[PDB]
């Protein structure tokens, strides 16, 4: 397994800040793991350049849609912003703490405006579905009244 | 996490369970716009409701729900249930239990359907029903009251002994804030200012809340502003028209006791609480009047407790402490009050639900509720 | 002593523009034609009459 | 011409006129009118050319503004069909869910329209902010083509409404103190 | 590149009639030599004249063969700006009829006004 | 500040909400200036995540609305399907009636 941006070092079997920014991610195979670090590496503003080219690279590589919303788009800018918070982090802990704060507070804020969407339209789809069974409740008034209709047919 | 709703006819209110006040509030009306077939060329919504519906009165129909405390039309009612949860309060119906409050007696088959819109429609897991008055003592924080209510739609005085409510001494009376504003804009239609469209009449609403006040001794309170200018307090209209008002400031109040300036013949509140209360029982009558909690709109006026204290006291046997208590937040008390009674864990356990919904359904809410 | 119509004509609307038309199928105007909309008038204005402005109700004229 | 409102017969065309046997027919100069089709010589001409060309300018407004949505409606997007699976199951897990519904097969094929129509909503709604980002960034070369709205939001200072300051801890406390509602036996 | 200065220099000055010309001159060379990109370029601006002139299936036309043309090139941005002018000559076209649905603001016309929403297609 | 702010506005910690954007909006900010007062570069691709969360956001928000026409346009449908029903319902209903009373 993989992960495109300054994962570390997998081994196989501020530190602290370094890891509670970014839980150094794990996979693993026939019980053998593989723990790929958040190291201490101090990075650069030329590799802040070199990250830009990359990622630009990545970007139309893959041609990721824009405008608009876009899965692959929005999580490569979240590998970004996870080296962003990385190089913060590792020049100050405190600024780090603060911008993944934020990176927190907003993602759950994407993932409610998600969520009110995907509810929003369940009302819709909740109603127009509720309005048919309640015209299945007219088939039903219909046709029970088209029999007593012959009922009131044989009661003549 | 849980949601309340609230609708003293006159305004209804939306919070969050808990918070110390509504996160939003919003005036009790609905309006659809007057062609359809532009609606849905546009896509713009199915309608205006809450203040904006104001802003647009004119350029639209508008309609009211929940007159005389009572549900005139159900759809209306759940398109502002929508416009609520949606655009107040952003969360998913599906996804928090939601409290929603009825006036007292309200006639049986009302509260069934309801539930049934509610929880068929609205898709939440849970819900629960209370009777205004129930939520505003929960506010003041007692099980055992007399409560007053007046939102501008109806008024009430409601009973309540250690958080039940003794049916058959509640009574009505058709006597609210939209009567008295109508009496308002008729006795200063004999000062001249003759007010009428919908915006005026708001702006009566406003004078209302400006510069009523209750008074004392009605009679020496009247001649007193006969005598003198004094008394005069003045308001300048948004047009920068000013209008000037005496007496009838404390008068206008003056008909909650004294309806016969209305024209109708039960008798004033006051009177009619008294009446409540010997309706009920003397075991719990020294109670009732230990506790005399105001609530609703109306409640708004300056120092009406003053005078319901002296009326009530006169009507009453002059053998108790009468204490009316006017909590500072009465008429949000109502929707205060159901806050904190969805917060308590319990009532989780009360909680109508899903499950019992398909077998239990809609008749639950006449058998487990109260 | 005012008149509507020099009032009307100072915002710029001649009062004969407002009333929906027919389409003079004849001759659509095109864009470059350059009218003011698209097409004159189709939507009733009566649609967007607003009585925000009125100081009397029907009844009260009456 | 004198100014004499009457009928044929020369009454002065009281309400009468719609006699006690009901409504005569038109008579050739009268008509049926709208409000902005009349104002009443005891109104402020000056309001009323507000608002007449108040509702001139929001009548062209709002039928250009349908008229642009109909032109991204229109827009031929159907080869993108960008839709994600997990929304979608999810919102179909909550349509059917908590009610009533008999969720005969009729409702699957229903739920499939459905479906198909919101998917054309998705891409339908991508294409509008595609619109406006181009209709901004090049308004000369369309400029006949109108923007959709612009709108505001100010933050309600509190996020709650005022109600001015009162022991809310305490009552809830009292609240529950007192009540004999903790105890679902 | 000449061709295209003398187009937009009449569109300019409202000679937009000889424009057409010019682009058409400037389209049939860049189509023979395989100009592609220029090409759907020259295509958009003829299709807007004709948009403009009010010859919607003709306009409609050089948008489609732009927006193929670039989806063949994948140039994301040509893909929108094609779809947009395609759309809007189809609007122009369709808007006629809807707008006809719309006045006659009745149980038919409410009826095909939301049978196209939903199917984007007339009876 | 940030906290005190969250306070004393009284902010909904949780959901949407107007007052917690505009706040974590201005720290943000900030922050971003600190760091580019640091580097140039580091703070211009915060910026550019704070651009394309930004459009997200706005993309969303559209994406709710359209939800809402959709609301609207369907309920108009199945609402008008229910007034043919009360439009049948009413002679059916009368018929019946009537029939079953002469009877």
């Amino acid at each position: 397994a993989d992960s495109l941006l300054k994962y570390d070092t997998p081994v196989l079997v501020a530190e602290e800040i370094l890891n509670a920014i970014l839980p150094p991610r794990e996979w693993v195979e026939d019980t053998q793991l593989w723990i790929q670090q958040v190291s201490s590496t101090p990075s650069t503003r030329m590799d802040v350049v070199h990250l830009q080219e990359q990622l630009d690279l990545k970007l139309q590589q893959r041609q990721a849609r824009e405008t608009g919303i876009c899965p692959v788009r929005r999580e490569l800018y979240s590998q970004c912003f996870d080296e962003l918070i990385r190089e913060v982090t590792i020049n100050c802990a405190e600024r780090g703490l603060l911008l993944l704060r934020v990176r927190d507070e907003i993602h759950m804020t994407i993932a409610a405006y998600q969520t009110l969407y995907e509810s929003s339209v369940a009302f819709g789809m909740r109603k127009a579905l509720q309005a048919e069974q309640g015209k299945s409740d007219m088939e039903r008034k219909i046709t029970e009244l088209e029999t007593e209709k012959r009922d009131l047919e044989r009661q003549v | 996490t849980a949601l309340v709703c609230d609708n003293g006819s006159g305004l209804c209110k939306a919070g969050f369970a808990g918070d110390d006040a509504p996160r939003a509030v919003f005036p009790s009306i609905v309006g659809r716009p007057r062609h359809q077939g532009v609606m849905v060329g546009m896509g713009q919504k199915d309608s205006y409701v809450g203040d904006e519906a104001q802003s647009k009165r004119g350029i639209l129909t508008l309609k009211y729900p929940i007159e005389h405390g009572i549900i005139t039309n159900w759809d209306d009612m759940e398109k502002i249930w929508h416009h609520s949860f949606y655009n107040e309060l952003r969360v998913a119906p599906e996804e928090h239990p939601t409290l929603l409050t009825e006036a007292p007696l309200n006639p049986k088959a009302n509260r069934e359907k309801m539930t049934q819109i509610m929880f068929e429609t609205f898709n939440v897991p849970a819900m629960y029903v209370a009777i205004q008055a129930v939520l505003s003592l929960y506010a003041s924080g007692r099980t055992t009251g007399i409560v007053l209510d007046s939102g501008d739609g109806v008024t009430h005085n409601v009973p309540i002994y250690e958080g039940y409510a003794l049916p058959h001494a509640i009574m009505r009376l058709d006597l609210a804030g939209r009567d008295l504003t109508d009496y308002l804009m008729k006795i200063l239609t004999e000062r001249g200012y003759s007010f009428v469209t919908t915006a005026e009449r708001e702006i009566v609403r406003d004078i209302k809340e400006k510069l009523c006040y209750v008074a004392l001794d009605f009679e020496n309170e009247m001649a007193t502003a006969a005598s003198s200018s004094s008394l005069e307090k003045s308001y300048e209209l948004p047009d920068g028209q000013v209008i000037t008002i005496g007496n009838e400031r404390f008068r206008c109040p003056e008909t909650l006791f004294q309806p016969s300036f209305i024209g109708m013949e039960s008798a004033g509140i006051h009177e009619t609480t008294y009446n409540s209360i010997m309706k009920c029982d003397i075991d719990i009558r020294k109670d009732l009047y230990a506790n005399n909690v105001l609530s609703g709109g109306t409640t708004m006026y300056p120092g009406i407790a003053d005078r319901m204290q002296k009326e009530i006291t006169a009507l009453a046997p002059s053998t108790m402490k009468i204490k009316i208590i006017a909590p500072p937040e009465r008429k949000y008390s109502v929707w205060i009050g159901g806050s904190i009674l969805a917060s308590l864990s319990t009532f989780q356990q009360m909680w109508i639900s899903k499950q019992e919904y398909d077998e239990a359904g809609p008749s639950i809410v006449h058998r487990k509720c109260f | 002593r005012l008149d509507i119509e020099q009032l009307l004509t100072s915002e710029g609307i001649d009062s004969n523009k407002l009333m929906p038309r027919h389409p003079d199928l004849q001759h659509p105007q095109t864009i470059e034609q350059g009218r003011d909309p698209l097409f004159p008038i189709y939507l009733p204005l009566k649609v967007f009459d607003n009585e925000e402005f009125d100081c009397r109700t029907p009844t009260e004229w009456l | 011409k004198r100014g004499l409102v009457r009928d044929e017969m020369g009454m002065p065309i009281l309400n009468g006129g719609i006699t006690p046997a009901g409504r005569p027919p038109l008579l050739a100069t009268q008509y049926w009118v709208p409000r902005i089709q009349l104002l009443f010589c005891a109104e402020d001409p000056r309001v009323f050319t507000q608002r007449v060309v108040q509702a001139n300018a929001l009548r062209k407004y709002t039928e250009a503004l349908l008229m642009y949505n109909l032109y991204v409606d229109c827009m031929p997007t159907e080869g993108r069909r960008v839709i994600n699976e997990q929304s979608l199951s999810k919102i179909k897990q909550w349509a059917l869910s908590t009610p009533r519904m008999r969720k005969g097969q009729s409702v699957l094929e229903h739920l499939s329209c459905l479906a198909r129509e919101v998917n054309l909503d998705y891409e339908r709604s991508m294409n509008k902010i595609n619109f406006d980002q181009i209709v901004s960034s090049n308004p000369e070369t369309f400029s006949y083509v109108t923007l959709p709205e612009k709108e505001e939001e100010k933050v309600p200072n509190q996020g709650l409404v005022s109600v001015p300051e009162y022991p809310f801890r305490e009552q809830k406390e009292d609240f529950t103190f007192v009540s004999l509602l903790t105890r679902p036996e | 590149r000449a061709y295209e200065a003398i187009a937009k220099a009449l569109q300019s000055q409202g000679e937009t009639t000889e424009a057409i010309n010019y682009l058409e001159k400037f389209v049939t060379i860049a189509r023979n030599n395989l100009q592609s990109l220029d090409m759907i370029r020259a295509c958009t601006m003829l299709g807007d004249i004709y948009n403009e002139k009010g010859q919607y299936s003709k306009a409609s036309e050089y948008f489609q063969q732009a927006f193929s043309t670039a989806m063949e090139l994948m140039k994301t941005a040509l893909m929108d700006e094609t779809k947009v002018h395609y759309g809007i000559a189809r609007a122009h076209q369709m808007m006629l009829a809807m707008k006809g649905y719309i006045e006659s603001a009745d149980s038919n016309g409410l009826n095909c006004l939301l049978s196209w929403k939903e199917t984007r297609t007339q009876i």
